[PDB]
């Protein structure tokens, strides 16, 4: 009814600040893994010289 | 009398890169009309 109550409301402050930090560095690394992927797609000349070859010029 | 010519030399032919009209359609097919051009300078250095 009295001790393990205090002590308990004496953990709350400090609980509660970890677990906000906590939670910020999830957000963080959530952030952290985003990049963007630029992809790379077969020049359109190379094909505009395969149809040359193919006529037979 | 001297030396009059060499019938054996021949003036080599001088070459002509071809020029391409600057329009859009060159930037996009720059690369090949390069290719093309190049192709077109090493058959007349050896001849076809």
């Amino acid at each position: 009814d009295i001790m393990v109550p205090s002590f308990v409301y004496n953990k709350l402050p400090v609980i509660h600040f970890l677990q906000e930090k906590r939670a910020e560095q999830k957000l963080r690394r959530v952030l952290d893994e985003t990049y963007t992927e630029w992809t790379e797609e077969l020049d359109q000349a190379h094909v505009t010289d395969a149809i040359t070859r193919s006529l037979n010029i | 009398r001297a030396d009059e010519v060499d019938y054996t030399n021949l003036p080599a032919p001088k070459p002509q890169k071809t020029v391409w009209d600057d329009n859009i359609e060159t930037e996009v097919l720059r690369k090949y009309l390069d290719g093309l051009s190049q192709y077109d300078m090493e058959e007349a250095k050896y001849g076809v």
